[PDB]
RNA sequence: UACCUGGUUGAUCCUGCCAGUAGCAUAUGCUUGUCUCAAAGAUUAAGCCAUGCAUGUCUAAGUACGCACGGCCGGUACAGUGAAACUGCGAAUGGCUCAUUAAAUCAGUUAUGGUUCCUUUGGUCGCUCGUACUUGGAUAACUGUGGUAAUUCUAGAGCUAAUACAUGCCGACGGGCGCUGACCCCCUUCGCGGGGGGGAUGCGUGCAUUUAUCAGUGGUGACUCUAGAUAACCUCGGGCCGAUCGCACGCCGGCGGCGACGACCCAUUCGAACGUCUGCCCUAUCAACUUUCGAUGGUAGUCGCCGUGCCUACCAUGGUGACCACGGGUGACGGGGAAUCAGGGUUCGAUUCCGGAGAGGGAGCCUGAGAAACGGCUACCACAUCCAAGGAAGGCAGCAGGCGCGCAAAUU
RNA sequence: UAAAGUUGCUGCAGUUAAAAAGCUCGUAGUUGGAUCUCUCUCGGCCGAAGCGUUUACUUUGAAAAAAUUAGAGUGUUCAAAGCAGGCCGCCUGGAUACCGCAGCUAGGAAUAAUGGAAUAGGACCGCGGUUCUAUUUUGUUG
RNA sequence: CGCUACUACCGAUUGGAUGGUUUAGUGAGGCCCUCGGAUCGGCCCCGCCGGGGUGCCCUGGCGGAGCGCUGA
């Protein structure tokens, strides 16, 4: 295939979008942006499939062209804009704010946040490099580069960004005992305290994480996102508090809710 | 056209490989820039990604560095005297990387005579026409003369470079790629490398 | 051992060998400084590479190569090329219909540095993946271990 | 490419021996007693029961 | 549902095949009331194609002197709607088909510390000591003369635009920093001499580029990494350092808020391209193959976006094989998968998802971030259209549709 | 395709039904007899470091497209399907399993290969030497 | 041995037809290099000159010529 591809088959779209099979052949094909194609949520999917504010794609376009949607404090009129982890979506006309946080089953949940909490976000740091007359530079998972960071900030750390200004306010160092979320793999969406990190030089590093219920699970280092310092998260967690129920206890909970209903 | 693919080649076992696609644009090659010595002629090539390669066809000036003295100057390229790959390259006077070249020594002599206040590459007739007598002897304050005298204690050139300076032409190695950057830069040969290439050149003739 | 056997002058590019020297510091030769690097992954630099004089641009310790990716092991089978050898890797391939294995092998041409002397047909070599060095060579010998009955 | 689904199943299976007195009599008894249209309905019910029995047999061999 | 039954004998028990039995796919025959899904010119011919359609695109914001409409006022340069044309972007996606292709493709796993990357997103964009209250020449649309049998052919003439082509400042700007060092001062030393300062005048200066040298902010398992210092360079077929548009309008005589375009470089996204490891059907009535025209490796280079015999020169004689090399065949595109199946297996996978290849057969290119592109171009080979015989124009393995081939497949 | 245990790995046959080379040697291949019951340093008792010869094997963990398959929920009027739906603005899904082989990961040490001293070309303790070398010296300089 | 049919082989014929590989020679077309220079400009020079200062040159706008100098 000469040149880049511009379409996305519906059955070839990422499964966490929860797209059906009979609506069409194609999928929204996220635009290039701060988040990778497989790990993002396009604006149209969120605005139409998730929130049901629009019934068709044309209605999503009509919504976005009145400049009502803001992603991390900036008006975004692109309906296929890739909104990813920890992004803040603000709709002032109706007055709500959402944070894209993975659910326990590895899907972007509709998570409403208070307007006070919509003024900042947390970003994982991807690399630090010195350039241009010895000025340090940070690169985050959100593709934003910040010059003059705190010298203590190292790779795999987490920084709190004020969305209005774009500057760092504080940070969490990657260390055992700090709370984290898994942003990829089998344990995606799970929240727990880092227990141990084993280093394999020349290969991937494995991080062990223990839930609040005592369950343990491993991931790769690139799949770990520091959420809070110690046991306390710096953001609000979704309704499922990051713990994964087995199918048996999920069925028991569903049956109990059914019995208590009515 | 010209191709740089690996599939037209035999396998390591010696068997033939049957091509599974026709020639692709990203495997192309281009004719060589057999850079000559002459008045500057450089052509630009639009290459992959929209960037630019400078294809030097004729060159007569280079940027050469005297490493022991850290003196880099723009000099005139005179002749090609050795090529480790082919002899026809010396015969046709082609400037490629690692080719041994004769460069004019005038800027280096000027820098030496201005920095050390000692003559370099001069005959015994001792002409020393004005503005060179001044640059070599002059009149200076006690501090300046003391600084120059301090310099003179560690200003001794190897005999081979002194002979070359007497002749007016130095041996240099081209460290750049004229067919890719359009520039013939390099360094003045000295030390054991100079001895090696002098022996090789003498044995070649 | 003379190291100037090619038409061109052999020299470690990083080292500068024409530094000006005063006659007061002319005790024979300056003992030309040697460039060497420590390849990671817990591999020791051979003392030969540090104290040697060979020029090998494909040497993992004194040349311009980066060890990355896969680290494998083999047995030396042939040493008839210049600075490169042929090793043999043997393995068993499983066949599921019969629940049984079959013995297979494949040869690999790997670059051998002059820092590994007294390499015999039969010893074990730990090689590491690098960028293509030739048409068929993609590995560099990182460690040599003698055979089980050497002298 | 289209926006259609092609998942489909056969709800019955056919007996291997087409003519045998006992099977024919038993199927006719079922048809008459439950007012069925043909033998395909009997085979459909037989197939659902067979799938259920296969699933149960798979589960039994597992650990309790 | 882990299943058998008929047939050799005068009769018996075996071996053993033939036949029966069930499913699944293609075709075909007879038959057919309702309703929901739903495959469909793959097989033979990657054979040939009439005709029509399948890729175009304008916002408040690049260029409007078409009355083509419409003014409001009529000198208010330009109201607005706006065909056309210039400019920009896309046309490299999608769709089709399965001819080629046998460690190739492809799959899983890794690498780029060996490269390119339009766009989106973030950073950077007075860091450089050197007409501007705005520069120049065209050209199209349009108006007029045309030529040819003929095309989405174009020529001559007359105007006129730019975010098309070019050209080119001011300012920040005071300096700082390297070098230079006329001179001047202090100090010690009788003194000499030594030590320490201030300095006029000259050259250079930022980020990109090319080379050489020096020291050792942040990073990696590992850089010859990142940053720093120095001497220079910096392509006339030139590198960045805004001569651009819109909307609100303001304050104190100059300063300004939102945007939109553009831009070197870095990062990011989308990739792509080479590599690593393991894995493929039949065939020995293919047992040795490659190497004189690169086969395997070394040194230096050329070319390439880069690592590499990729190519060249000089060297060495290597490299693969009964663990099946090399050669041949395939009714072979590879997978995810499909049919059948107690358990193990056998067979199928042209076919809607992923990857590859091709656009009648080869080859060569332009433009572009991205084609060796064919609903782009240039040739040759095979077909074939119009012709006034001078010439011109082709490519349905896109959607319909026709011919042909066939056992075999739908509406211009 | 099953029937075909008539291709036989599971799992067939070779005295007479088709079938063991005329006989022996012999390279590759395949197979191969008993036997052997973690610590010294670093950082805050642990976290670190090796290396126990290396594995094969077994168990775990990670990474592994969706569709399809298995399978949870859900009265499409039922069903094949679909991913929907339920209650009087709320409530709730869009699970889970499986994914050879090869490649990563951490436990086990039966089985099976492989080695560890027999010219001592041995282990451990101390010794002594030989050589080169990094820094202590040391407000500072020196 | 005789009667009929089918299949297959050897095939004299020095078989053809189709295809595919090459030796040698020729070689379209593109691309690169070295030239080439039909034309179109700009500077200059004058006849021509608008005005500034003042006849007085710093810039408009022409025609003529210069293998003048250069660019495309
Ligand atoms: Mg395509
Ligand atoms: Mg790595
Ligand atoms: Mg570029
Ligand atoms: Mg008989
Ligand atoms: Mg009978
Ligand atoms: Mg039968
Ligand atoms: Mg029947
Ligand atoms: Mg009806
Ligand atoms: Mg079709
Ligand atoms: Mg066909
Ligand atoms: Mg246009
Ligand atoms: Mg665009
Ligand atoms: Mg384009
Ligand atoms: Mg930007
Ligand atoms: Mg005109
Ligand atoms: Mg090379
Ligand atoms: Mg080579
Ligand atoms: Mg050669
Ligand atoms: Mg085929
Ligand atoms: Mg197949
Ligand atoms: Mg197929
Ligand atoms: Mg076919
Ligand atoms: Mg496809
Ligand atoms: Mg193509
Ligand atoms: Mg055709
Ligand atoms: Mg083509
Ligand atoms: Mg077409
Ligand atoms: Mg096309
Ligand atoms: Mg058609
Ligand atoms: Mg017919
Ligand atoms: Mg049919
Ligand atoms: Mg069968
Ligand atoms: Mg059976
Ligand atoms: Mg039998
Ligand atoms: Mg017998
Ligand atoms: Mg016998
Ligand atoms: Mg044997
Ligand atoms: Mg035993
Ligand atoms: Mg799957
Ligand atoms: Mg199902
Ligand atoms: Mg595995
Ligand atoms: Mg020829
Ligand atoms: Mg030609």
């Amino acid at each position: 295939a000469r040149g880049p591809k511009k379409h996305l088959k519906r059955v070839a779209a990422p499964k966490h979008w929860m797209l059906d099979k009979l609506t069409g052949v194609f999928a929204p094909r996220p635009s290039t942006g701060p988040h990778k194609l497989r790990e993002c949520l396009p604006l149209i999917i969120f605005l139409r499939n998730r929130l049901k504010y629009a019934l068709t794609g044309d209605e999503v376009k009509k919504i976005c062209m009145q400049r009502f949607i803001k992603i991390d404090g900036k008006v975004r009129t692109d309906i296929t804009y890739p909104a990813g982890f920890m992004d803040v979506i603000s709709i002032d006309k109706t007055g709500e704010n959402f944070r894209l946080i993975y659910d326990t089953k590895g899907r972007f949940a509709v998570h409403r946040i208070t307007p006070e909490e919509a003024k900042y976000k947390l970003c994982k740091v991807r690399k630090i490099f010195v350039g241009t007359k010895g000025i340090p530079h940070l690169v985050t998972h959100d593709a934003r580069t910040i010059r003059y960071p705190d010298p203590l900030i190292k790779v795999n750390d987490t920084i709190q960004i004020d969305l209005e200004t774009g500057k760092i306010t504080d940070f969490i160092k990657f260390d055992t005992g700090n709370l984290c979320m898994v942003t990829g793999g089998a344990n995606l969406g799970r929240i727990g305290v880092i227990t141990n990190r084993e280093r394999h030089p020349g290969s991937f590093d494995v991080v062990h994480v223990k839930d609040a219920n005592g369950n343990s699970f491993a991931t790769r280092l690139s799949n770990i996102f520091v959420i809070g310092k110690g046991n306390k998260p710096w953001i609000s967690l979704p309704r499922g508090k990051g713990i994964r129920l087995t199918i048996a206890e999920e069925r028991d909970k569903r049956l109990a809710a059914k019995q208590s209903s009515g | 056209g010209i191709s740089r693919d690996n599939w037209h080649k035999r396998r390591k076992t010696g068997g033939k490989r049957k091509p599974y696609h026709k020639k692709r644009k990203y495997e192309l090659g281009r004719p060589a820039a057999n850079t000559k010595i002459g008045p500057r002629r450089i052509h630009t090539v639009r290459v992959r990604g929209g960037n630019k390669k400078y294809r030097a066809l004729r060159l007569d000036v280079g940027n050469f560095s005297w490493g022991s003295e850290c003196c880099t100057r723009k000099t005139r390229i005179i002749d090609v005297v050795y090529n480790a790959s082919n002899n026809e390259l010396v015969r046709t006077k082609t400037l490629v990387k690692n080719c041994i070249v004769l460069i004019d020594s005038t800027p280096y002599r000027q820098w030496y005579e201005s920095h050390y206040a000692l003559p370099l590459g001069r005959k015994k007739g001792a002409k020393l026409t004005p503005e060179e007598e001044e640059i070599l002897n002059k009149k200076r304050s006690k501090k300046i003369q003391k600084k120059y005298d301090e310099r003179k204690k560690n200003a001794k050139i190897s005999s081979l470079l002194e002979e070359q300076f007497q002749q007016g032409k130095l041996l240099a190695c081209i460290a750049s790629r004229p067919g890719q950057c359009g520039r013939a830069d390099g360094y003045v040969l000295e030390g054991k490398e100079l001895e090696f290439y002098l022996r090789k050149i003498k044995a070649r003739k | 051992a003379d190291i100037q056997t090619e038409r061109a002058y052999q020299k470690q590019p990083t080292i500068f060998q024409n530094k000006k020297r005063v006659l007061l510091g002319e005790t024979g030769k300056e003992k030309l400084p040697r460039y060497y690097k420590n390849i990671g992954l817990g591999f020791k630099t051979p003392k030969e590479a540090i104290e040697g004089t060979y020029i090998d641009k494909k040497c993992p310790f004194t040349g311009n190569v980066s060890i990355r990716g896969r680290i494998l092991s083999g047995v030396v089978t042939k040493m008839k090329m210049q600075r490169t050898i042929v090793i043999r890797r043997d393995y068993l391939h499983y066949i599921r219909k019969y629940n049984r294995f079959e013995k297979r092998h494949k040869n690999m041409s790997v670059h051998l540095s002059p820092c590994f002397r007294d390499v015999q047909i039969g010893d074990i070599v730990t090689v590491g993946e690098c960028r293509p060095l030739s048409k068929t060579v993609r590995f560099n010998v990182l460690k040599v271990t003698k055979a089980a009955g050497t002298k | 490419p289209v926006a259609r689904s092609w998942v489909c199943r056969k709800t019955y299976v056919t007996p291997r021996r087409p003519f045998e007195k006992s099977r024919l009599d038993q199927e006719l008894k079922l048809i008459g007693e439950y007012g069925l249209r043909n033998k395909r309905e009997v085979w459909r019910v037989k197939f659902t029961l067979a799938k259920i029995r296969k699933a149960a047999r798979e589960l039994l061999t597992l650990d309790e």
